């Protein structure tokens, strides 16, 4: 598991005789199972900040590099 | 282990030779060489804004302290001579946390103008401020500024960016010998300049050009025409004079 | 309106020339004579101030010059000198340069309530020579322990070098610097 | 040089005959820093460009103009040297210059001149 | 006594005519006592006069206390070409201080003597007293007496006819209160920018002209011919055992009768400023904070001004410093936040710019020390002073970041609830407002 | 099963003649061994018990060009069994 | 008005009177829709010209 | 698009941070110092067969 795909609940589709058919089936019951991932993402997604603070390694904010010096610097290097 | 840019250590008797730990690694080093220099030796390099290898020695940035075991202060690795016995550490945290107060200090009135700087890509402050700098600015504050003087058709000057590390001035005193360049005033008000209006007329006076770590002092030919990743290095001679 | 860089004017340009004196050329000897004569640069402070009682009470450019040619030393030097230190006015100040406005320990007992009454009274911002040329507004150096908050020094520049006198006044109220700028006018000189 | 891995490698016949040059770059003289440094370079001496005459770009015709400034890089001289021999190109060597540590001390700045002499 | 530490009879003082009462030149030296066989003291050797500066234990009264005659003893003991320096540090521009120039234009020729002897035991062949540029009368009258001491031979060529050449010269400077420390005093002398030197060098070894020199201050240079001649067990026997002797306090503030006085090196604070001064300014409970030394040194608060005494390591126990023993007491009328600010300006204006940390950092703290004066700050911006402070501390090429840290830490370290309380005060001003 | 696991396994059952370099980390675990022994080394993780390496994931080469060997080829291995992956690496020339 | 090249359009807007002998220049009202921060010393006789913006500050009293 | 300052003056400063952030390299900008000594560009073309509309 990566990401927070352990804190959801879902099913894994598995076929019987590995026909054209199965592939289907399974095929349909994955976007169901998928549906229900993306209604449990909906219900469960916290507040806060989208991006690692370390800013070494990502962006600075445009109003924050048009007033700080070091993060101008991050921004300069970063792109 | 080598020495950091293969530098060649000329030990000229055997015998005077001390012995020092830069980082728990044992170093030869003649007497008279400084904690920077036993460092360099030792593949450590550590950050400089002030010091360079061809002017004399003036511990003004503060950027290269490191910790030293009988020391109860960090001490200037640029002007403090090696002792036999010494253990220098250089990646403790007193020495870090000397570095980002240093840097936290030279970025705090240093103007937000890294895209239009001719110093673009090539800047020791931004480079070593990504290194062994911070990551957060606490300083919100206005900054102070000054204003950009004339110094003849090949310098070019803007003077906001100036961290004083007065490379400059003991290039001037030392190596052009063209004594018309110094730092004026006391404190933080203190600038570098010639007072009068004067150029600089030394034939050696674009090499200021380089010394700068900042790009306060950049050319004015080669003003904002290129940045440096843009360019391809040639290792080539010269045929102006007889040099070579 | 302290700059730490020279613009060229009519009362002050290098083109300008300045020599010190007959009268102060002994002076110049003596003080040379306290150093070895390889190391005359030593005499750099003890030749700028008698440059600026000679000159009135202020520096030009040209007499930066000339104290650089008798120490044999580049001009920058002396300019380096002569920007850094605080007791060297390189603008042009007034016949009796009066030192007013305080520092630390004096606010205490009340050292800044004496400068805007002085500067209403002879009406020229600090650092503006007055019309007739006689007095000056700055900020002064405390020197001691400033029992007597509300002090006050008179720097004297009428006659030169021979009558230069560095005087501090303790206990001036706002109106007391009023008559010791009377007096100063006339030309007598109030006690200490 | 015994060039069989250049034929056995795919590059045409006329691009095997190139004189190149094997080089250390050297530090840059804006920026102290020496990390930079102690990789090995081979140069293929590419410097047939014009100029496109629609908009002023830089066209090339030369397939060695950036591999050994983007990809080719080699940790020792040894390393480049043989890569040259069995590629068969023919190349020379440019030692590179290393600085000399001399004794520096701040007290040289404070040095007595000696007494005065009335020479 | 060793339970009693404190008070001085008027036999037992060191500078007489401190008040100015007597004729303060050559006549009167005489008459008091100076001058009084200086030759003998001079031809008892070098040697002798740094065993008697150790025996008494004179630590420096310059504000840094480092012991005198260890100091002499760093000095080059055999000449190889290079002539030894004396430096008088005369330079007071320490905001409250009136020492150094009650002693020079009250007693000059204790400090010539004080020269010609420290001279004598540094093998030093000429001296240079550096006086502050704003002391022009004190410069005149110093002069004048220099040249009656040429005059009578008791300086020159064979001084006090012994045979010993010494000079003593008067050098100033021109305004800069960075000019006082030990090696920026040097490049002002040198005619050049006073700005520190890097200690590795040390001055015994490159001084003055790369020649090797002691800075030394007045006071102690002005006590060194009483304590050979009265005796350094005398001298010893006032103050506590490591730190002993006499030293001149100016004390100031809101007290009383300000005045300056020569005490045992051991008074207690509170009895000093009761006992010869009068009492503070409402009585000791309208007493709310003491500056133990000056500018330089941190802040005591009431409760440890109590039972404190005025010593070198007294004080330094309690995160302080004696530094110049000049006293500014302060009552509950005085916003302390207003007096730190005040200190972060004149350290700020003070300043010579030659290393970051100061140059900046200086600067840093006195505008966080402005917007802190009115309140105008978060509860969060405290700990960013002591922050900045550390960052200062350490850092620089002299003791003056130091000097302008300390100011903020004892105020950080005392009188946080009163930050807080005006930054609250001032939120709630703006919460009621809009 | 797990990093910890299967090293120690290995580092035991494997002859030693075969592996010369075993990293075990978080990045994983590699085993580095002479071409005339990667079919013996493959084909022994294929068929022992606690090693059922049964799924070749990809084959991808790395080109180093300061190096004797210039190639290295990179087995990435998969165990369904086992939810463990194992990776084993080869060092080839041009010829 | 094509004809005017930004040079000449800049050229054109008076310099603005600044008390202080600083200010400092964000490119816009809004400083998050403008360029970084510049603190411009106006302590010469010339008009002082943000080097992002063009536009020129000149001292209005001393 | 290219934008201009309210007052005229095209806010491009020819920092050529566009340039080396492109990963389709689809921007060439040609700089110098213009007749007020302002850093401006001569050149700014952008290749739209190359661009892959990525907002870098
Ligand atoms: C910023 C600064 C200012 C100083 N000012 C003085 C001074 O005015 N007088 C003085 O005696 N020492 C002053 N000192 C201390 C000097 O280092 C002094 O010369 C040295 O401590 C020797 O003092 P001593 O004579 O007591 O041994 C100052 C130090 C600093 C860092
Ligand atoms: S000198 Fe360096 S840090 Fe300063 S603006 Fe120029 S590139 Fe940026
Ligand atoms: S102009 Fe450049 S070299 Fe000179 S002091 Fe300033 S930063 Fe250093
Ligand atoms: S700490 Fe301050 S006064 Fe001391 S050398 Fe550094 S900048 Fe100068
Ligand atoms: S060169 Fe590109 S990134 Fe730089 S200002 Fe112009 S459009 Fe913006
Ligand atoms: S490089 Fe040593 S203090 Fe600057
Ligand atoms: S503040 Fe001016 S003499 Fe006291
Ligand atoms: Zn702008």
């Amino acid at each position: 598991p990566y990401d927070v795909y352990d804190q959801l609940d879902f099913d894994v589709p598995v076929g019987t005789r590995g026909d054209c058919y199965d592939r289907y089936c399974i095929r349909i019951e994955e976007m169901r199972q998928s549906l229900r991932i993306i209604v449990q993402c909906l219900n469960q997604m916290p507040s806060g900040m989208i991006k690692a603070d370390d800013r070494k390694l990502c962006p600075p904010s445009r109003c924050r590099m048009k007033l700080s010096m070091e993060s101008l610097i991050h921004h300069f290097e970063l792109y | 282990r080598n020495p950091v840019g293969g530098a060649r250590v000329h030990f000229s008797n055997p015998e005077d030779a001390i012995e020092v730990f830069v980082d728990g690694y044992a170093v030869k080093v003649p007497k008279g060489f400084t904690v920077l220099q036993a460092c360099e030796v030792a593949g450590v390099d550590i950050p400089r804004f002030c010091y360079h290898s061809r002017l004399s020695i003036a511990g003004n940035c503060r950027m290269c302290l490191v910790e030293v075991e009988k020391s109860p202060k960090p001490v200037a690795s640029c002007a403090m001579p090696a002792l036999p016995g010494m253990k220098i550490k250089t990646d403790t945290p007193i020495a870090k946390k000397a570095r980002e107060g240093v840097m936290e200090f030279l970025l705090m009135n240093h103007p937000l103008d890294c895209p239009i700087c001719d110093q673009g890509g090539e800047c020791d402050l931004q480079d070593q401020s990504m290194a062994f700098g911070s990551d957060r600015g606490r300083f919100t504050e206005m900054k102070r500024s000054v204003v950009d003087k004339n110094l003849g058709p090949l310098v070019k000057t803007v003077m906001t960016r100036c961290i004083q590390c007065t490379r400059c001035v003991r290039f001037a005193s030392e190596v052009a010998g063209v004594q018309d360049l110094g730092i004026l005033g006391r404190g933080s008000g203190e600038e570098i300049g010639t007072y009068v209006e004067k150029l600089m007329t030394s034939e050696l006076s674009g090499n200021v050009i380089d010394i700068c770590p900042v790009g306060a002092l950049t050319s004015k030919p080669f003003a904002f025409k290129a940045r440096n990743w843009e360019l391809k290095a040639t290792e080539t001679i010269d045929v102006s004079d007889a040099v070579g | 309106t302290a700059l730490n860089y020279h613009l060229d004017s009519p009362d002050n340009k290098p083109d300008l020339p300045w020599e010190f004196s007959e009268a102060n050329q002994s002076k110049v000897k003596e003080i040379l004579s306290y150093y070895p004569s390889n190391y005359k640069q030593s005499a750099v402070i003890p030749l700028l101030d008698l440059a600026q009682q000679q000159n009135g009470g202020w520096l030009p450019v040209s007499a930066m010059n000339a104290v650089a040619k008798v120490i044999e030393v580049a001009p920058i030097r002396v300019y380096e000198v002569a920007t850094f230190y605080s007791m060297f006015n390189r603008a042009k100040v007034g016949k009796y340069h009066l030192l007013v406005c305080g520092t630390t320990p004096c606010m205490i007992r009340g050292s800044r309530d004496i400068e805007s009454a002085l500067l209403d009274h002879l009406g020229v911002k600090r650092g503006e020579v007055t019309k007739d040329g006689l007095f000056s507004v700055g900020e002064m150096e405390c020197m001691g322990c400033c029992v007597n908050a509300p002090m006050i020094t008179v720097a004297d520049y009428s006659n030169g070098s021979e009558g230069y006198t560095y005087n501090y006044f303790e206990d001036v109220t706002p109106e007391k610097v009023v008559e010791i700028v009377e007096k100063l006018r006339k030309g007598e000189k109030p006690p200490h | 040089k015994r060039g069989e891995i250049g034929k056995v490698s795919g590059i045409p016949e006329e691009h095997l005959s190139r004189k190149v040059i094997i080089y250390s770059p050297a530090r840059t003289a804006t920026q102290s820093g020496s990390g930079k440094l102690g990789k090995w370079k081979i140069n293929f001496v590419s410097t047939l460009k014009w100029e496109n005459p629609l908009m002023g770009w830089t066209s090339t015709g030369d397939p060695y103009a950036n591999v050994g400034d983007s990809a080719l890089a080699f940790d020792s001289e040894e390393a480049a040297k043989s890569f040259a021999e069995r590629h068969g190109w023919d190349y020379k060597v440019k030692k590179p210059n290393t600085p000399l540590l001399k004794v520096k001390s701040y007290s040289d700045n404070f040095k007595w001149k000696g007494n005065p002499q009335p020479e | 006594e060793k339970t009693h530490f404190g008070g001085l009879k008027d036999e037992d003082r060191i500078f007489t005519n401190l008040y100015g009462l007597h004729d303060p030149f050559l006549k009167g030296a005489m008459k008091r006592g100076d001058w009084h066989r200086t030759k003998d003291l001079v031809l008892k050797g070098t040697d002798w006069i740094v065993n008697e500066m150790k025996k008494s234990g004179l630590r420096g009264r310059g504000g840094a206390g480092f012991p005198s005659g260890l100091k002499w003893s760093f000095m080059p003991k055999v000449s190889d070409g290079r002539p030894s320096y004396l430096v008088v540090n005369a330079d007071e521009s320490e905001p409250g201080t009136c020492k150094d120039r009650e002693i020079m234009r009250h007693d000059p020729h204790k400090l010539l003597e004080g020269c010609l002897i420290a001279g004598v035991g540094m093998r030093a062949s000429a001296a240079y007293i550096y006086i502050r540029g704003e002391y022009v009368n004190e410069r005149l009258n110093l002069e004048k007496a220099r040249r009656e001491a040429y005059a009578a031979g008791l300086l020159g060529k064979n001084a006090c006819g012994s045979g010993y050449d010494f000079e003593v010269y008067i050098h100033f400077g021109a305004g800069a209160y960075i000019c006082g420390e030990e090696t920026a005093l040097l490049e002002s002398l040198e005619g050049k920018q006073g700005k520190p030197r890097l200690k590795p060098p040390f001055p015994a070894n490159a001084g003055l002209y790369g020649c090797p020199t002691t800075v030394t201050n007045v006071e102690t240079v002005a006590v060194s011919p009483t304590i050979l001649r009265r005796g350094p067990e005398w001298f010893s026997s006032f103050g506590r055992k490591n730190n002993a002797g006499t030293k001149l306090f100016c004390i100031s503030g809101h007290v009383n009768k300000p005045c300056t006085v020569e005490e045992e090196m051991s008074i207690p604070l509170k009895e000093l400023i009761e006992r010869h001064c009068g009492g503070v300014r409402g009585g000791w409970d309208n007493l709310l904070a003491i500056i133990p030394g000056g500018s330089s040194v941190p802040l005591i608060p009431k409760n440890i001004c109590e039972d404190v005494l005025m010593d070198f390591d007294a004080l330094k126990a309690v995160q302080s410093g004696l530094g110049t023993a000049a006293v500014i007491v302060m009552d509950k009328s005085t916003d302390v936040v207003d007096a730190i600010a005040r200190l972060s300006y004149f350290y700020k204006h003070e300043s010579c710019g030659q290393c970051t940390p100061c140059r900046e950092g200086t600067g840093w703290l006195w505008m966080i020390m402005e917007r802190m004066k009115v309140g105008n700050a978060k509860l969060e911006e405290i700990d960013m002073l002591q922050e900045v402070t550390k960052q200062i501390e350490g850092h620089t090429i002299c003791a003056l970041g130091d000097a302008a840290a300390w100011p903020v830490q004892g105020l950080i370290r005392h009188f946080r609830p009163e930050l807080e309380r005006r930054i609250r005060e001032r939120a709630e001003r703006e919460l009621l407002q809009a | 099963m797990d990093n910890q696991f299967i090293f120690k396994y290995s580092w035991e059952t494997l002859p030693k003649k075969w592996v010369k370099k075993m990293e075990r980390s978080e990045h994983g675990n590699r085993f580095d061994t002479n071409t005339d022994y990667l079919f013996q080394l493959l084909c022994f993780l294929k068929l022992h018990t606690y090693t059922r390496v049964q799924v070749l994931i990809d084959i991808c080469g790395v080109d180093y060009p300061s190096r004797k060997r210039r190639f290295e080829v990179v087995y990435n291995l998969l165990s369904t069994r086992y939810n463990s992956r194992i990776r084993v690496q080869t060092s080839a020339d041009e010829v | 008005r094509s004809k005017k090249s930004p040079m000449e359009l800049i050229s054109e807007v008076p310099p603005i009177k600044v008390d202080g002998r600083i200010v400092a220049c964000e490119g816009d009202t809004n400083p998050a829709l403008g360029h970084p921060i510049e603190f411009i010393c106006l302590d010469l006789n010339e008009p002082a010209i943000c080097k992002y913006c063009g536009l020129r500050y000149v001292q209005d009293h001393h | 698009a290219l934008r201009r300052y309210p007052t005229g003056e095209e806010r491009c400063i020819a920092c050529k941070l566009c340039e080396a952030v492109c990963p389709a390299q689809a921007i060439t900008i040609e700089a110098e110092e213009r007749e007020d000594g302002s850093r401006r560009t001569t050149r700014y073309d952008i290749d739209m067969t190359k661009c892959i509309y990525c907002g870098f």
